[PDB]
DNA sequence: GGCCCCCCCGGC
């Protein structure tokens, strides 16, 4: 890095750098703790989606197990680098079949996104992984388990990275702002944990953008409003508004309201069909029918929307549909 | 194979056939008696139908069965017959032939041929699976029509999930590469559309006649280029036009005038190819073009001899402007 | 200069000139003097703004010496493969930065770190995308990424979660036409009431079209040599829009029903040129909002125009969709 | 040489249809300094590409029609040698990348970069030997491009504004992206009237001493083109070639071949609907398609003379329209051309 | 009617092999003063000129001028398979369909006269009207190599610039950045590495490896170079011959920043 | 300029580059005022690269801060065969430099060249690794080394190193065959360059692969003689002096089971 | 020993 730690982002400036500071993950991370304390660590295979802290907690493991020199003494090999055939072939194995160096040790070795890696390269690791055991150990952290060999999964212990919970978030949160000297309003926290969807990234981005949109942070509270604005989200009033005047009222004050609400600041329609697809969702329909031809017909807009096209068709068509469905309730 | 193509002429061609139950009978027997084993004669068919005329794979089999059972009877056979069974890849025409028989898609057929077990027989050979349902599914005498369902609906519907089979074909070759969905490309290529029409051949399986048909179209494409660009300087349209429209106007005095005319419309064909930087090749490639009632192969064979030999001279004896240099 | 386009000429230079993208445009503005900038996607429609504003933010944090040595720049116009984005990118990113001069010290904030711009980055396959993950993450201290895409949904969420993302807001006459004012002035256009706003409705929230659309205009009205001002009939003749008349006989044609004059007014009207994508919006605003219409046959031609879009937006025959359209809206 | 190419208008001012797009061409000409890149799209054999030598006339000198043809070499990345006709004039570039298939990329992102990252070297006209001018590259057949070509254009048409200007002529813009469509100032050019076609012929009639009773020959003629100039006028060609340069009230429209074959196949499909003629269908298909006859064109002239049939109702048609749109989007997302001309036809066959 | 009898047929295969990468379509009118040739690229950038003149030749003659468009692959094709010292000559007729190379030697024994292919090639009025150029100067090619090679493995620019008393090659990349800066230098036991250089006004202008990889490639026909550098006039990159020379003129690449 | 460290030949520093730049990639070099450092890792983590280069070795040096330079030794090569073997080679590097410079010099001629190539941000230490004491050391000529690896090698892709009273063996099990070298330690008067040392105080047995071998060996250009040392639980040194530095390869032995 | 080039799979 370059002059401090303060000129990096707060994804990466607040990376964890010990166990302890790993939150939502407390089965795992006391599971490792024992294994590592009392000399049985098996081969790991830590699954789960983007921004859940498989890195964070991979590194953290291995400095406590070798110390602040793990850097020498691992061999770390991601998607960045190429590991073809002859890389499993000869460097791989010759860290395996070899000793360590600065000190005393077992050998580590660590495949972040192993699941962009050749079948032939997973197909030799095998061999690899079981002649090794007694004085290596095999790390794999995935986030898709179809890309991986069902021969390289029998030989790794499964470890399942959930989404972050809710308390996790808000004790991060709590800690940030105590770094950073910042308040944030309780309906504004609630809003960044309902748009986090359990990746800290994103708190992380969206709490740094809500910081540089305040005039002055020094004595200025983030609210939900702040948040809304930095991220361009519908407020959940407006989406309420949408749905409200669609489902009771006519075709010209619907389509009038809606254009109204997106040009009021700009919003996407996207986020608007996300948005009504969760308000819908709690909905106690009656019939059936009516809520497959809505999740059919939304599904479409949303994937003709993804290759683009004429927006105020597509928000005529989420309206039509939205109606046509509903009429089935009768 | 094609590699064996350069042997199909220069050598004595002797095939063997696998040989019948009977003709290695007294030697198995003879064998079984050598090494203590019992061997009853009625279950000895089924181990060369296991494995199916390889004598080699019979005689291990009898080797390795006899060191712990000394006894091979009716009782046992079943098991050692589906532990021994042999797998080997059917080639395309026999997946087509089998692939399209109505008795694997019955209620009772597909309990014993899954749906998995189409996908690998797809899977065998699938770069040429696809193409031979596409040609042999229009020859078949369907036995699975659903009740008040006709020939023609089944091959409509057969017809259009080959299109998205194709579709989903062209998204896998994309520069993506999505080798992932090949399995799905066996059920919308080849199990889905002969599900509709499965039954039994109403003649011979011919062979897919797409990879000629595309070869002549390249060719034909390649010629058309040439003469686009040959004649670019004199024209203002794309290949495609040339062909649609430019193609008969040109006939129309490069073709017509040698049959009215005779021998004297040489020059006149001569000062056009000149003017649109045409030559013979090119004027042979021209009337090779046209399809329909418009075909020129019999009309340029009965044009006498004496008159192409004369336009042939002709054309040799001068100097022709070259539009396009070190093509 | 005077032998550019006026999209070119008048390209936004610094951060002050960008209209409507305030949100995002005051969080590069104190990442100047908070010196945290982090990864950034910038997503959103055509001609919104985004490459000139990564390029304003970059001339302003480093300036024109600093700009050349600091800035990496890829686009769909490179290749942009796998082997391509661990080598070069990878060797450029792990690289140190520049040293600053004094005078660009005095004179700009000159971060400490450089930036790779990876426009278009929706062309990227997969896997290339994938070889980035890590090379942003650990280099981190020393470059920094920015993305650029039209579609979203074309990053893989890795790189989503990693970088963060910047909507940009379409141009309307709501946001964006005081730009197109100041332009108009700065070129001596004289337009008559409600030109610039007819025009910006009729781009339809891409301010590169209308300021094009007005450079056919003002070329226009200089060559006829009159000085009267420019009106909105011209204007609407210059960007394809139908006439009202056509599509009042295209409309009359439908509510008639008859299919052989159905196919024989399309036949003659696809000889004139129109794009069948302006026609498809002119009938969905003229069907949508008129009141002489019930609720079913809203709900009806709302879908059916949907999928006319989604068909003719895969690059399909204008004739037959069009005419598939007018069929299906005449049985309503 | 053909009256169609004989008696082509090589200036803004021999155009003799279309008055206000020339008045248009004229006003863009007229300060040529800051013209934008330029998007012309309308019917086939309008006179797009001619109007387009006619705005270059404008700019530059007459200099511009004096056309050569050259080679250029491109490397794929498995070491493939592509070889590509560039057709050039001292003052423009003509390319046709879509010649090279998918392949038309390297075209945008090797040969167009080339011309337009330097100068170019101009001792006529010029006191220095260097050119102070920008250089017009128009890339034919816009529409047939590759998505990653139009991609990999969308920066190049932006980075070298200055240097080089793309004038792109396409006879539809749905295969066209909305970037692309948004770096280019959209042209229209409607298709000639009936009049004017029927003037055009005339003065070809009377230029070329054709004997003519009635006028009105040539109105049918125009009639048969559907808005077609270049149609019209090999259409006239042919009929005087085939009529001793003499044309009568009693003389038939000539059609060409492809579309009587197409017909044919209607009128079979329509008199017969079986298996046996499903597979008739396939080999006239084949046929049809080995000669290079485009199976858009295909599917749309089928298409139109389906629906012009008298005995079929009104909810045949409707069907086989539908049916027609459907497998337009499937041809223009599928590789293979008979694979969805023969699910069209078996759908036909079966709605009837 | 044409003779060109060459003292030594190897001056005219290097002649050839110098721009045979730049262009292969040249038109060459030979009149009595001798060859004159200008080709333009394909690309319509770089204008491969070149003469040779009477003296060059061993013996010289001609009635008429003629110009042929003859080919420049083939003329290595042929010349390729000729012997080292000769006395090439390019006798031709009224009507030339082909040029006859009477491959002539000293002895009666080695001689492998060959005929070559004429091919019509349209020649346009072009004009190499002389400019104030600012810079023109000459030096050998062994350094050209040198630092051509050098440099192109480190960037794709292999940026001039003449100033007082020194000759700047200077290229920038991912890798870093190289420059060779070369200054008058006079041996007296070896004259031949030394550099005549004469400059007005400053100048400086960036150039590219492959056109430059491409000229030192042919650059075993002269041993030394000529540079002409002005400020708004093509650069040109010339190789002395025996009586004529070998001109380049190449336009340098355009500037965004400036 | 900052630093300046100026050679006496261009082909001084072109040796000691060459001697290493066939097993690792990336380099880090400190420059001090005691001289230049440098410490270097390969891929696979199994050979370490030491080099120490004083200030005997360069005509002029001077450094008045530490400087710490990142850089690509196939980079490094490339720009020193740029070079020419007959010009005087200058170090020149500023403050926080973010390139190092290259200075190439003729003194017959006027012809300066001057390369610059991009530092590299590699942050490490160095960790100072060395045995105190280890349990044997040796030194013979390092044509005799090379001889008896080369020999070796073609049999297996692992050698065995044995220390005990008063023999050192190498041997190679391969499928071929098997190979042994024995050599006892003896002192020659007369050339003392073809002596070879031993000094154990406990019997050692060491593997190590035949590819680490064969590079290591490679550095035979820079000296005539070669120290190696062994010790159980610690990496074994390669040794080879140079005029005023040193250089080093610590070579990690196989894990035995 | 190192490039450079050509042929061939690619799902479970
Ligand atoms: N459990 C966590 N506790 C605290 N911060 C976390 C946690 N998980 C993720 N983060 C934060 O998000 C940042 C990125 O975490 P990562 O370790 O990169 O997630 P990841 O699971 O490795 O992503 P993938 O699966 O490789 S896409 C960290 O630097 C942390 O700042
Ligand atoms: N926010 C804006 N403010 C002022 N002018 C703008 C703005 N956005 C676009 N323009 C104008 O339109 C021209 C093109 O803008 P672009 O930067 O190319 O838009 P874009 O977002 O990069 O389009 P895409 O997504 O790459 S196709 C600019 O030179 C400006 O003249
Ligand atoms: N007399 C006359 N003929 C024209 C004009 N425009 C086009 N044509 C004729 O129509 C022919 C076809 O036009 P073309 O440029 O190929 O149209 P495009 O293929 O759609 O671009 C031309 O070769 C001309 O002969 C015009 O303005 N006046
Ligand atoms: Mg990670
Ligand atoms: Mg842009």
């Amino acid at each position: 890095e370059k002059r401090s730690k303060e000129n990096l982002p707060w994804v990466e400036k607040y990376r964890p750098e010990t166990l302890d500071e790993v939150y939502g993950q407390n089965e795992v991370i006391t599971t490792v703790r024992k294994f590592v304390d009392e000399g049985k660590l098996p081969h790991l295979l830590f699954y789960g989606p983007p921004g859940t802290g498989k890195t964070s907690t991979i590194v953290a493991l291995a400095r406590e197990i070798y110390g602040k020199n793990y850097s020498n003494m691992v061999l770390e090999l991601n998607a960045s680098d190429d590991r073809g055939i002859d890389v499993v072939r000869n460097q791989i194995k010759d860290f395996a079949s070899t000793r360590q160096i600065f000190s005393k040790g077992f050998k580590l070795i660590i495949l972040d996104e192993a699941d962009a890696m050749t079948n032939a390269a997973q197909n030799a690791l095998r061999r690899v992984i079981e002649r090794y055991t007694k004085n290596t150990r095999f790390c794999v952290l995935a986030n898709y388990a179809h890309k991986l060999t069902p021969a390289l999964l029998s030989r790794c212990t499964r470890f399942r990275f959930q989404p972050l919970p809710q308390e996790a978030i808000e004790r991060r949160i709590a800690n940030v702002l105590v770094h950073e000297k910042l308040k944030l309003s309780p309906n504004a926290e609630k809003a960044l944990i309902e748009l986090s969807n359990g990746d800290m990234r994103r708190v992380l981005n969206v709490l740094q953008s809500c910081k540089a949109t305040l005039d002055n942070p020094d004595e200025d509270e983030i609210s939900d409003d702040v948040i809304y604005e930095c991220c361009g989200a519908p407020r959940p009033s407006d989406l309420k508004a949408v749905l409200k005047s669609i489902l009771e009222d006519d075709w010209g004050t619907a389509h009038y309201t809606l254009n109204k609400v997106r040009s009021a600041k700009g919003l996407a329609l996207i986020d608007l069909i996300e948005g009504i697809v969760k308000i819908l969702e709690d909905y106690e329909l009656q019939n059936e029918e009516t809520r497959v031809h809505l999740l059919t017909k939304l599904a479409d807009i949303e994937y003709s929307i993804s290759k683009g096209g004429n927006d105020q068709i597509q928000g005529s068509a989420v309206i039509g549909a939205i109606k046509a469905s509903f009429e089935n309730e009768t | 194979l094609p590699k064996m193509r350069p042997f199909d002429r220069v050598c004595l061609d002797i095939q063997f056939r696998r040989p019948d139950a009977n003709s290695i009978k007294s030697r198995l027997m003879t064998i079984a008696i050598r090494e203590k084993f019992k061997l009853d004669p009625n279950v000895i068919d089924r181990l060369i139908q296991t494995t199916r005329g390889d004598i080699r794979q019979v005689i291990n089999l009898l080797s390795t069965i006899s060191t712990t059972t000394k006894t091979i009877n009716h009782e046992n056979i079943n098991e050692i017959s589906k532990a021994w069974e042999k797998n080997i890849a059917l080639k395309p025409f026999d997946i087509a032939h089998k692939m399209l028989d109505g008795q694997i898609y019955s209620d009772i057929g597909s309990r014993n041929f899954t749906l998995n077990d189409k996908i690998a027989l797809y899977f065998d050979d699938f770069d040429f699976t696809p193409l031979m349902i596409q040609e042999n599914y229009l020859s078949t005498r369907p036995s699975v029509l659903k009740p008040g369902q006709s020939h023609l609906e089944a091959v409509a519907e057969a017809a259009n999930c080959i299109s998205l089979g194709d579709i989903v074909e062209k998204k896998i070759r994309s520069s993506e590469q999505l080798w992932s969905l090949l399995p799905l490309h066996a059920v919308l290529s080849s199990v889905y559309p002969a599900s509709k029409v499965a039954g039994h051949m109403a003649g011979r399986i011919n062979f897919t006649a797409w990879l000629g048909q595309n070869s002549k179209s390249a060719k034909y494409y390649r010629l058309l280029q040439e003469i686009h660009y040959h004649t670019r300087l004199g024209t203002s349209t794309d290949k495609i036009g040339l062909r649609l429209d430019y193609l008969p106007t040109f006939r129309k005095r490069l073709l017509d005038p040698f049959l009215k005319q005779g021998a004297d419309a040489i020059s006149s064909v001569i000062e056009v190819m000149d003017d649109y930087y045409l030559t013979k090749e090119d004027w042979d490639s021209i009337m090779e073009f046209f399809v329909g009632p418009d075909v020129t192969t019999a009309i340029i064979k009965k044009i006498p001899a004496t008159v192409k030999s004369g336009f042939t001279r002709k054309y040799n004896s001068m100097t022709h402007p070259v539009a396009i240099y070190r093509t | 200069l005077a032998q550019q386009p006026w999209v070119e000429k008048y390209r936004p230079k610094n951060l002050d000139e960008v209209t409507a993208q305030d949100h995002a445009v005051t969080v590069l503005k104190k990442t100047l003097k908070s010196a945290n900038l982090p990864h950034m996607l910038f997503y959103g429609p055509p001609g919104t703004g985004k490459t000139s504003t990564i390029l304003a933010l970059t001339k302003e944090l480093y300036g024109p010496d600093l700009m050349k040595s600091r800035i990496l720049e890829l686009n769909a116009s490179d290749e942009r493969g796998i082997s391509i984005v661990r080598e070069k990118v990878k060797n450029f990113a792990r690289l140190t930065v520049s040293k600053p001069s004094k005078h660009d010290l005095e004179n700009y904030p000159c971060p400490p770190y450089k930036i790779i711009i990876l426009d278009e980055a929706d062309s990227m396959t997969a896997d290339a995308q994938s070889a980035l993950r890590r090379t942003m993450e650990t280099y981190s201290g020393v470059t920094r990424f920015c993305l650029i895409c039209n579609y979203v949904t074309r990053i893989i969420d890795p790189l989503a979660s990693r970088c963060s993302k910047f909507r940009f807001k379409a141009l309307d006459a709501s946001n964006a036409i005081d730009r197109l004012r100041f332009i108009s002035e700065q070129e001596n256009v004289k337009c008559d009431d409600g030109v610039l706003e007819r025009i910006l409705d009729i781009s339809a929230g891409d301010l590169r079209r209308g300021i094009t659309l007005l450079q056919s205009a003002s070329k226009g009205a200089q060559y006829l040599g009159d000085g009267k001002n420019i009106t909105s009939t011209q204007v609407e003749e210059l960007a394809g829009v139908v006439p009202h008349d056509i599509l009042i006989e295209i409309v009359e044609k439908v509510k008639s029903g008859d299919f052989d004059e159905i196919k024989k007014y399309v036949n003659t009207f696809m000889k004139s040129g129109w794009s069948a994508a302006s026609v498809v919006n002119q009938l969905h605003e003229y069907y949508i909002t008129n009141d002489n219409f019930d609720t079913n046959f809203k709900n009806q031609i709302s879908w059916l125009l949907f999928t006319t879009d989604s068909r003719l937006n895969n690059g399909t025959n204008e004739h037959i969709q069009l005419l598939n359209l007018l069929v299906k809206i005449s049985q309503l | 040489s053909l009256w169609v190419d004989k008696y082509r208008p090589k200036s803004l001012n021999a155009l003799s249809h279309n008055e206000e797009l020339t008045n248009f061409l004229k006003s863009l000409s007229d300060q040529p300094r800051d013209l934008p890149h330029l998007l012309l799209y309308g019917p086939n054999g309008t006179g797009k590409k001619t109007r387009c030598m006619a705005l270059l006339e404008s700019i530059f000198g007459p200099g511009v029609y004096r056309l050569k043809i050259d080679v250029r070499q491109f490397v794929t990345a498995s070491n493939r040698k592509l070889e590509l006709n560039v057709v050039s004039s001292p003052y423009h570039l003509e390319i046709t990348p879509s010649d090279m298939g998918n392949n038309d990329r390297i075209v945008i992102q090797e040969l167009l970069k080339e011309v337009a990252q330097m100068e170019q070297v101009d001792f006529q006209d010029s006191k220095d030997g260097l050119a102070h001018r920008y250089k017009c590259v128009i890339i034919n057949e816009a529409n047939s491009l590759t998505k990653d070509a139009q991609a990999a254009l969308r920066r190049t048409m932006e980075k070298y504004s200055k240097n080089i200007r793309l004038i792109m002529v396409c006879d539809s813009m749905s295969p066209i992206i909305a970037p692309i469509k948004s770096r280019c100032l959209l042209i229209r050019c409607p298709a000639p009237s009936d009049s004017e076609i029927s003037t055009i012929l005339s003065d070809v009639v009377t230029n070329e001493r054709i004997q003519l009773e009635t006028k009105d020959i040539l109105k049918r003629i125009a009639q048969a083109s559907n808005g077609n100039l270049r149609v019209s006028l090999l259409m006239l060609e042919s009929m005087a070639l085939n009529n001793e340069l003499a044309l009568k009230s009693s003389s038939p429209i000539i059609k060409p071949d492809w579309i009587i074959v197409i017909h044919k196949l209607t009128r079979k499909i329509v008199k017969e609907r079986s298996v046996n003629s499903l597979i008739e269908c396939r080999a006239v298909l084949y046929d049809l398609l080995a000669h290079c006859i485009p199976a858009n064109i295909i599917l749309k002239e089928l298409t139109f003379s389906l629906l012009d049939v008298e005995t079929l109702n009104t909810t045949n048609k409707s069907s086989i329209i539908e049916y027609s749109s459907v497998f337009d989007e499937r041809l223009s997302l599928g590789n293979k051309a008979i694979f969805h001309l023969e699910g069209f036809i078996a759908k036909v066959m079966c709605c009837l | 009617m044409l003779e060109a009898k060459f003292e030594e047929a190897s001056l005219f295969k290097r002649i050839i092999d110098g721009f045979k990468d730049c262009v292969q379509l040249v038109n060459f009118q030979c009149k009595e003063d001798g060859i004159i040739a200008q080709a333009v690229d394909d690309s319509r950038v770089l204008l491969v000129s070149l003469e040779i003149g009477v003296e060059a030749f061993q013996e010289y003659r001609c009635d008429h001028p003629v110009t042929l468009g003859m080919d420049l692959t083939s003329l290595s094709k042929i010349l390729r398979c000729g012997n080292n010292t000769d006395t090439l000559t390019l006798i031709a007729d009224n009507t030339p369909d082909s040029i006859i190379l009477l491959f002539e030697d000293t002895k009666k024994d080695r001689i492998a006269e060959y005929s070559l292919k004429l091919m019509d090639i349209d020649a346009d009025f072009l004009k190499i009207e002389e400019l104030q150029y600012d810079s023109t100067l000459s030096l050998p090619s062994s350094e050209f190599s040198k630092i051509v090679r050098d440099l192109s493995q480190l960037s794709d620019s292999i940026n001039i610039m003449i100033t007082k008393e020194t000759i700047k090659f200077v290229a920038d990349g991912d890798i870093g950045s190289g420059s060779v800066i070369i200054k008058p230098f006079v041996d007296m036991e070896h004259p031949e590495t030394s550099i005549k250089l004469e400059m007005d006004q400053p100048v400086d202008l960036t150039f590219g490896a492959k056109y430059l990889l491409d000229i030192i490639k042919g650059s075993s026909l002269s041993d030394r170079v000529g540079i002409r550098l002005s400020s708004e006039a093509p650069a040109l990159f010339q190789f002395d011959l025996k009586s004529g020379f070998l001109q380049f003129f190449l336009a340098p690449k355009f500037n965004d920043e400036e």
